[PDB]
RNA sequence: CGAGCUGGAGAUACGCUUUGACUCGGGGAUGUCCGAAUGGGGAAACCCACCUCGUAAGAGGUAUCCGCAAGGAUGGGAACUCAGGGAACUGAAACAUCUCAGUACCUGAAGGAGAAGAAAGAGAAUUCGAUUCCGUUAGUAGCGGCGAGCGAACCCGGAUCAGCCCAAUCAAGCCGAAGUGGCUGGAAAGCUACACCUCAGAAGGUGAGAGUCCUGUAGGCGAACGAGAGGUCGUUGUUCGUGAAACGAUGACUGAAUCCGCGCGGACCACCGCGCAAGGCUAAAUACUCCCAGUGACCGAUAGCGCAUAGUACCGUGAGGGAAAGGUGAAAAGAACCCCGGGAGGGGAGUGAAAGAGAACCUGAAACCGUGGACUUACAAGCAGUCAUGGCACCUUAUGCGUGUUAUGGCGUGCCUAUUGAAGCAUGAGCCGGCGACUUAGACCUGACGUGCGAGCUUAAGUUGAAAAACGGAGGCGGAGC
RNA sequence: GUAGGGGAGCGUUCAGUCCGCGGAGAAGCCAUACCGGAAGGAGUGGUGGAGCCGACUGAAGUGCGGAUGCCGGCAUGAGU
């Protein structure tokens, strides 16, 4: 129920998950975030076989102390690596319902604390953004805390290239970890903020 | 400014059971794991072999997987549910996307009541079970 | 070893102008330019001095001591200046040699 | 992401290399030897306490019968004898008692050969 | 493009630069000898000829194979493609089938991609309708000393989507907002006080930490002219290892029709049904990665490529094998001059914030060698310590408890491995440092814990967005057993 | 209490986030009679000359005396 700062004040509408946000939840989601940006990129040996070198050494027996391959191998100073690092992918499919029950349990954090929307924001007034410092202000964004910035908007956004502030994002094409990351969330676009299915 | 690391993205705990530590053999200064002998850096004593009864025992029948019947049991129909219309399609909906395979109507549900089925496939009491309380059985020409 | 490449091979001044040593021992201090390597970012202005001592072995007749020369430096000396102080550059256009452009800051000159 | 010991190990070491001092040679300046001393060193400790019990109470015994027999008994029979007079119970610091005050020593013998006999 | 340039080289000399060098783009001209190498020989880079044009110097031709002729071919390519030829170790706890495999290797051909392709098809609906690739179906059908083990296709979802023809914007590059004072310092971009820019607070550099000093970045501009048939025998392929076993294929013998025609639909027949073989070319989605750019819960010098660069040194007759190696300082300001020495080396002086950075130059552990000091040691039998006490010394977490050292006493059979049993005259090991071993993957099976839904629960490929993730139900699991 | 099973934790790098720290001086090194039930942690001083603690969570080429182990350095035999 959270009322609307510009060109109206509806709020009221969404139901929020119960009871109360939870981060083994919210855990349970960002991490699977995470893995998936996580990219493969294993610069490694491994094999034995991968690496430079012959195939047959000295005597096995008679030459005094020794038994050995090739010089590649796990136990060789520029050998291969044993169980070593490959290239892969740690990227799972969390199921649905809970990258749904995600970030509406996100939202919910942030309105039980400091949530905020906005209906359009003709207090811009071309990029500047030195206004868009402006409206801040009077807007209660002081330059204390992280804010994150959801709504369309081409040329809104475009006011948005300064520090520890803002973090600007399109299309309400939000995300669990952004929300969760900076303080206060500026919702705004009621675009994916009220009306679904 | 005082001192107080912040609770959030970082306040955000696991679940306790969520997830437990892996193993890395050494338990102590003592291990040296597997057996103690006779077994290591391979794989292949499996687990099924052919010897250890699996042969030695009898039996040649005869595979065959001719149809299956998709089960739509009677309480599925009774009990709850208004003619929502069998036909051979709203049943999906209603639940028994089986799709491939026919549709056999079996009588396990009980409560009598008139309702028209349209099956591709029933069974005796099945039917027998059906009209006898309104309804109609209905199997393709 | 990289070498002078993380500006661009671009010394923003002339090894003619005048400048202002900012940063750095010698801040403020002001001179000619003489020698403008771009390349390892290496400026010669009258203004920084050092006494050397020239290594003159069998150097006919050595009586070598030590010199007085200057000693180069980076981009720890701001091009040119005219407001007395140091200043970026920005408004051009040309001369009566459209063949060419010029520089300037606040004020208009170079 | 690779994963050196670096600092770990050096550290695990200067622990047990510092443990050995007045450790002779070798034992006391190459790892692996001092190391290894201080299992068996794990053996002495541990087993000494345990008994560094069992050896006092015999400098103890050994004393209040030195004394005991100064006047004309004896351990054996003297102890039995305090024991005869529930009253007198020490026997610890009854040595030195008898190291110290024979003033006194002389007092608990006397006093049991009257509980004796 | 505008002050510099005169390659790495760290040097001197000579010089060259707005009648704009240099450098960057983009075309020309030169391009000895060898190498397919091709004038002929040849043990590569050499040795010898000839004809023609000619001032001689010097120019050019002189190879084989296809074609009148132009013109094409020979060679070389990391991997990817197809083709001809095609292992064994190994598994099956032995082994001959079978497996490993048609993989490895050899060879031929080719391109940037190939291969395949427009139906005598697959399928059981009288359906789909070239080929190829991903998902799934399914580890189902089936193959199998029916052992080990091997393993489809249709349907359905998605990438992409054509059939046509014969014969009778990226590179050069230019423009590009916004700060000062004071303080600490050897030096500030740090602190502090006020101020500014922000479609450029990506980033690197500057004597330490940079929005506003430099280079840049968002955004804008931006070129002459530069890119984009049947059969029989022998065999074989597909799940097809002879089996009832079709069809495809071909070495050997044979040898047909043609619409009231021909092939097939797993022996075979009829009936029913799908398609028309013996000519051809064909985008696209597919593969790989020498080269390039970007990125990285990748490395950061025993790591990372073998190479902080070297396939070099070095080893081999040869095929071949194959190293290690980083760090003065912010900047050379790299040490004038004096002392000892032939020198090496060092001590002063001087530079520098620092030489408690000096060029066998960041840190500088440990083994190992040594100098000085403290407490000890020349009747003693010792895994080398440990407990106890006394002596001596010292007392920055420490004079009241201790720290160090030591004398005498008691007690006391290294460690690991392998073992019924180890001090063991049983194994291993000179000492230190660093490297060094139960992992990774599969929509796989099975269980514990936890989360979300819940009698329902989920997506895969791909799709579109991505300093984000939604879309995508083909399909899968519960739901009836026997 | 050996093989083995079960439990709770220490530490190392990398990553996300929080609080920060640093040229009047980081990491690393070196010394120490403190702290914690252990793995281990801290304080102080010296060295050092630039990056770095603590906390929550995530991923690991994550912990060593043994392998006639590997590379390197230095010892013994011996001034023989
Ligand atoms: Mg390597
Ligand atoms: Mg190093
Ligand atoms: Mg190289
Ligand atoms: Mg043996
Ligand atoms: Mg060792």
């Amino acid at each position: 129920a959270q009322i609307n700062v510009i060109g109206q004040n509806g709020g009221r509408t969404i139901e929020l998950p119960l009871p109360e946000v939870n981060s083994g939840v919210l855990h349970e989601v960002v991490t699977w975030q995470l893995a998936s940006r996580r990219r493969g990129t294993a610069s490694t040996r491994t094999r034995a076989q991968v690496s430079k070198t012959g195939r047959k050494m000295y005597g096995q027996k008679g030459t005094g102390n020794a038994r050995h391959g090739d010089r590649s191998v796990p136990t060789f100073v520029g050998g291969g690596v044993a169980f070593g690092p490959k290239p892969r992918s740690y990227d799972y499919t969390l199921p649905r319902q809970v990258r749904q029950l995600g970030l509406a349990m996100a939202i919910a954090s942030r309105q039980e604390g400091g949530k905020l929307v906005a209906v359009d924001g003709f207090d811009i007034a071309d990029a500047k953004t030195k206004n868009f410092i402006s409206w801040a202000k009077q807007n209660g964004l002081d330059g204390t805390e992280k804010v994150l910035l959801v709504t369309d908007d081409e040329n809104t956004r475009r006011a948005a290239r300064n520090v520890s502030w803002v973090s600007v994002l399109p299309v309400a094409g939000v995300n669990v970890y952004d929300i969760l990351r900076h303080d206060r969330l500026v919702i705004d676009a009621a675009a994916l903020e009220i009306v679904e299915e | 400014h005082d001192l107080k690391p912040t609770p959030g993205s970082r306040k955000d705990r696991k679940r306790v059971g969520r997830g437990p530590g892996g193993t890395d053999k050494t338990a102590g200064r003592g291990h040296k794991g597997q057996k103690s002998r006779s077994g290591a850096g391979k794989g292949a004593f499996f687990e099924g072999g052919r010897s250890r009864l699996i042969a030695r025992l009898p039996k040649r029948g005869f595979n065959n997987v001719g149809t299956t019947y998709e089960v739509v049991k009677l309480s599925q129909l009774q009990d709850l549910e208004d003619t929502t219309f069998d036909r051979d399609t709203l049943e999906a909906y209603r639940l028994v996307r089986r799709k491939n395979r026919p549709v056999k109507l079996l009588a396990s549900g009980e409560i009598s009541r008139a309702v028209t089925v349209h099956v591709d496939a029933a069974s005796a009491a099945a039917i027998k079970a059906v009209e006898a309380a309104g309804g109609r059985v209905v199997l393709p020409e | 070893p990289s070498a002078g490449s993380h500006h661009n091979d671009k010394l923003h001044f002339k090894k003619g102008d005048t400048v202002i040593v900012l940063s750095g021992k010698h801040k403020g201090q002001t001179g000619k330019v003489l020698l403008a390597l771009p390349r390892d970012q290496k400026v010669v202005v009258e203004g920084v001095n050092v006494i050397t001592k020239n290594v003159k072995p069998s150097m006919t007749n050595p009586q070598g001591g030590q010199e007085q020369r200057e000693l180069a430096l980076h981009a720890s000396k701001v091009a040119l200046v005219d407001p007395e102080t140091g200043k970026a550059t920005r408004v051009r256009k040309q001369i009566v040699d459209g063949k060419k452009v010029r520089v300037a800051v606040a004020s208009g000159k170079t | 992401p690779r994963a050196k010991t670096g600092i770990v190990r050096r550290r695990r070491h200067k622990k047990v290399l510092k443990r050995a001092k007045g450790f002779w040679g070798s034992r006391s300046k190459q790892y692996r030897n001092a190391f290894q001393t201080l299992l068996n060193a794990a053996t002495y400790e541990y087993r000494d306490r345990r008994n560094k019990k069992r050896d006092f109470r015999r400098l103890w015994i050994q004393r209040i019968n030195a004394g005991a027999r100064l006047h004309g008994m004896n351990y054996s029979t003297f102890i039995n004898g305090l024991k005869r007079a529930n009253i007198d119970l020490n026997r610890k610091v009854l040595a030195d008692i008898a190291a110290r005050e024979p003033e006194a020593f002389k007092a608990l013998v006397d006093a049991s050969r009257n509980a004796r006999q």
